[PDB]
């Protein structure tokens, strides 16, 4: 989180933290309830959100494993793009890229990978998934959501 | 192996705050080609002054016998 | 207990009519 | 129904069933035996006409919600297309889309776009149910049929 | 149909005498809140169509409503539940601009008990269907927008009980 | 290296004396387009890898430098130049955000010239790769924005002439 | 325009403009600056838009009759991409929908389904071109674009 | 070149040749004859090579860009079959894989990546070319041939 960043520099200096840090500092805790709100509505939508997001990403990505008849490849599919979403969720509570970055993008192309997952594919689900997410989502909230998804698009993209 | 002739003058940033014995700050050595980007990088970063660059040790374009 | 082998048993009717096919193809 | 139609003509104009629509009628009840025997064939071949169109539709359009993966939405299509079936045999027999209009065409497209299923692959596949059902008669028995397929088709585009 | 300020005015009105430093606090408040107002409205006209789409599918699908012999059952009818959910989202989106339920009273509730008995829609299954699209216009716009926009959902939701 | 407001700060510092109202002028300009400025950061950092890879087919591709015989030739040369370009777009958006130029002397043109010049890179080339990269950000980012970051992108390319 | 409406309801009533029109007139006027701002931002930028919204718009819609190899037929989507653009720039200078309305709104359901492009990809397009647009507006800009742009989806499906 | 590891392995030691480097580069040197054959193999053949292979791997990853009905892609797909059977010809004659890992090898995942081209579909080609080539020349040759072609697919992995 950017606290987190800000005692880190802190500390490297073998300092105090300064009055600009403690003011940024500040202006994210006044923020934080809003960034938990934007998160609830994250959360409660979670469902339809996949839901709609997987048929358009099955509409545009035929040829992925989990639109291949096995129903183990599409059950996982959707619990991973479940589990995407609410660690956007998270990670719009933190108010920075750092929980999505620590838990589900440092290394995602290693393990897609090695799971034999085309990362463009999911690089076209996320797509998916972002767009039905600012549908439902004013401008104001969608300039705090989106860029998670676009740090998690260039994370998976090879 | 590709090798380049460097020249730099990489003045110390924190010398003040850590008390380190004053150091040479300006030199020319030869810096191998698969250690140069990350080198003139870390000048760039240091805020040091890349001054020359020659490739002393290879040939431009070269496509395979660079080992 | 060095053997393991018993719990490496990995881990049928496809799901889906025509799979990995787009729609409306010419 | 025809006679419906018939009565309420007569009705529009207050006046008595003119000679022309009691023969309009007479023709009409004289062919209703035909009209049973064609609503049975598709009450009868039902599941047969459903299950081939949906392979025909889903491979005209695989990714669509009836083909996701999810069992309900796939039962619930091939309900819906049972349905629109039922609906064709009921207007046969009634010898008028009257009864396919006020039970599935009035409110097709709002309903289905509240489903959240685009109507362009219910066209398809209603095409798809045609043909499967078109397959299991003879013209003079297939021409309501088409028709009424037709006006379902119509009704969602 | 009165809002907040014309609710005021006409109570001074009656006693003929200049709003009074609580009325006018009252429309200071409604003023103050007229932002988050104008917010609530643009959001629920954002997603107006997949509110109700998630009401129906939370509330009424897959129930003997919509089976046949049910009063969602034939497109008809299943269209004409669709459209007065969408009439209570709208009105309920009007109330709360207008931080007032006169239009509910006089555009809503006035006969639609009558109404809805005459024609035989379920009047509780329509307040479970309110008391759902409720929920979904909260988790949408949030608590308190949520809350404000619950109250005239709640007023409905009572007139039709 | 140093921003809008530092180089700012160091010019009235130099003097002895506070900021005098133009540069207080000049500050609040950059305050006012800092707005843009990170929704412009933002944008390129979202497509950081789709701006590499449309500036190398529009500018390198299908033409002699990739040609056997020419700089772009063999996959490592192709994976140098692309590394050299992800660095310009990095520096590039820096230099944009900060509003000034001078991370751009201290951490893309310091020794850069004579290092492609020993090394053979095609400045011509690269100059027209840049020019390339500079159009496919204004693209992406608008005419406003693209302008703003050209700026940057333009004094790339006259560095390393 | 939005005073065109004022003038008529004005006329309506056979009487001059009362104070809240003239209120709404005022607070239009007002704001004119801001919309040849916008007006221009879009003009300027209507290839990038196009071409952009074009991309976006070919990835999730892979088989369209603007992607289908057609040349002149990706032009022609092109062309309706920047025209819709033009006429949501003519909306915003006129202070409402009118121009679009009654220039690419009234009739595209019957134009679109005489030429045979499906309305629903036609609504994903006008999404993609909606969120490329906006990227280029300020937070203030963005109202009026969008709404305009949701009216021309609305309008389609 | 082989010629160029062993040098530089006494060299690192600041050392002559010793007897493993000496006996090395004598059995190096003594099968040049099969190293310019095979190489005469692998030139003569190119184009059957890659025209067999381009056909085996295209029925066997049919979604790939090089049959996507584009035919530059297509003609650029094919240029990289030819190229990369040449440098195995090159490392066949150096009896070494250095002239493969430095023209085709290193920084392919990045070139590749830039280009979007998929590494696992490369690996497929890679596979049917050796297929197709193994075939062109008796097992002692093919041992040679198939550990370069082993290396590009491991690298591209
Ligand atoms: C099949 C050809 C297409 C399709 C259909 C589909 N339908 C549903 C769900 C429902 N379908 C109906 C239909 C009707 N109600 C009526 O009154 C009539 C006229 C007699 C009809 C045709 C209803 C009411 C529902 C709601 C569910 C319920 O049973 O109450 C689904 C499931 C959608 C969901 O789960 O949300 C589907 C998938 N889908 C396709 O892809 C085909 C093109
Ligand atoms: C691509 C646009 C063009 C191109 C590039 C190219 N560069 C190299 C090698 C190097 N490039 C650099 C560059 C930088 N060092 C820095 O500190 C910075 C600032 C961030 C930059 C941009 C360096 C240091 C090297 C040498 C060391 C290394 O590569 O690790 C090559 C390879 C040259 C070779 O002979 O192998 C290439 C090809 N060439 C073109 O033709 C393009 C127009
Ligand atoms: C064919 C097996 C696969 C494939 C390939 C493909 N390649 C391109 C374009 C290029 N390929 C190269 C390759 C190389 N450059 C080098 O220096 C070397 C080392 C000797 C190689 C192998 C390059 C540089 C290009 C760019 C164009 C150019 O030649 O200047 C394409 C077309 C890409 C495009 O977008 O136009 C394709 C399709 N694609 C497949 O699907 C196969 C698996």
């Amino acid at each position: 989180s950017i606290i987190t960043k800000a005692i880190a520099s802190a500390d490297r200096e073998a300092r105090y933290l300064s009055p600009g840090e403690l003011r940024t500092i500040r202006d994210f805790y006044n923020g934080g309830e809003n960034r938990l709100r934007i998160a609830t509505t994250l959360i409660e939508n979670r469902k339809e959100i996949v839901e709609r997001g997987s048929l358009k990403f099955w509409e545009c990505c035929p040829d992925t494993p989990s639109n291949s008849g096995n129903r183990t490849y599409r059950a996982s599919c959707l619990r991973d793009q479940d589990w995407y979403i609410r660690l956007i969720a998270y990670t719009v509570i933190v108010g920075d890229v750092e929980p999505l970055k620590d838990i589900g993008i440092v290394g995602v192309k290693e393990m897609y990978e090695s799971l034999e997952i085309p990362l463009r594919n999911w690089v076209e689900c996320i797509r998916c998934l972002k767009e039905v997410t600012l549908d439902l989502l004013s401008r104001e909230d969608a300039a705090e959501v989106t860029p998670y998804f676009d740090c998690l698009i260039q994370g998976m993209i090879p | 192996m590709r090798m380049f002739k460097v020249t730099a003058c990489v003045p110390s940033q924190t010398r003040i705050r850590t008390q380190r014995e004053l150091q040479n700050t300006y030199f020319t050595k030869l810096v191998p080609y698969d250690n140069w980007f990350r080198e003139q990088q870390r000048i760039m970063k240091m805020g040091g002054k890349i001054v020359k660059v020659q490739l002393a040790t290879g040939k431009p374009g070269m496509n395979t016998g660079l080992l | 207990s060095p053997r393991h082998e018993n719990q490496l048993r990995r881990e049928t009717v496809p799901d889906k009519y025509n799979p990995r096919k787009a729609n409306w193809a010419a | 129904s025809i006679v419906t139609e018939l009565i309420l003509n007569a009705d529009s104009e207050s006046r008595y069933p003119a000679p022309k629509e009691i023969q309009v009628y007479q023709n009409f009840v004289k062919t209703g035996e035909q009209r049973i025997r064609i609503a049975k064939i598709l009450a009868e071949n039902e599941q047969r006409i459903v299950q081939n169109g949906s392979a025909r539709f889903w491979e005209r359009v695989p990714n669509t919600p009836s083909n996701s993966g999810n069992e309900r939405k796939t039962a619930s299509c091939q309900r819906d297309q049972g349905w629109y079936i039922r609906l064709i045999a009921y207007s046969v027999l009634a010898g008028s889309e009257k009864p396919l209009e006020e039970i599935g065409t009035i409110g097709i497209k709002e309903m289905y776009n509240n489903l959240e299923i685009p109507l362009r692959n219910i066209v398809e596949c209603m095409r798809c149910l045609k043909e499967e059902a078109l397959s299991l008669m003879s013209e003079e028995d297939a021409l309501e049929v088409s028709a009424y397929f037709d006006y379902v088709m119509r009704s969602l585009s | 149909m009165q809002d907040a300020i014309t609710a005021l005015i006409n109570s001074s009105d009656v006693q003929g005498r200049y709003l009074d430093p609580s009325s006018l606090d009252k429309l200071q408040n409604y003023f103050q809140s007229g932002d988050m107002r104008a917010k609530t409205a643009i959001a629920v006209s954002a997603n107006a169509k997949n509110i109700v789409t998630k009401t129906v599918a939370k509330s009424l699908l897959y129930t003997d409503i919509t089976a046949p012999g049910g009063n969602m059952y034939t497109c008809r009818r299943y269209a004409a539940c669709v459209r007065d959910l969408d009439y209570f989202l709208r009105y309920a989106t009007y109330a709360m601009l207008a931080g007032d339920t006169s239009i509910l009273d006089e555009r809503i509730l006035n006969g639609l008990r009558e109404t809805y008995n005459s024609l035989g829609v379920p009047i509780g299954a329509t307040i479970r269907s309110v008391q759902a699209m409720k929920e979904v216009v909260t988790s949408l716009v949030g608590a308190d927008a949520g809350r404000e926009m619950g109250v005239y959902f709640d007023h409905i939701a009572a007139g039709l009980s």
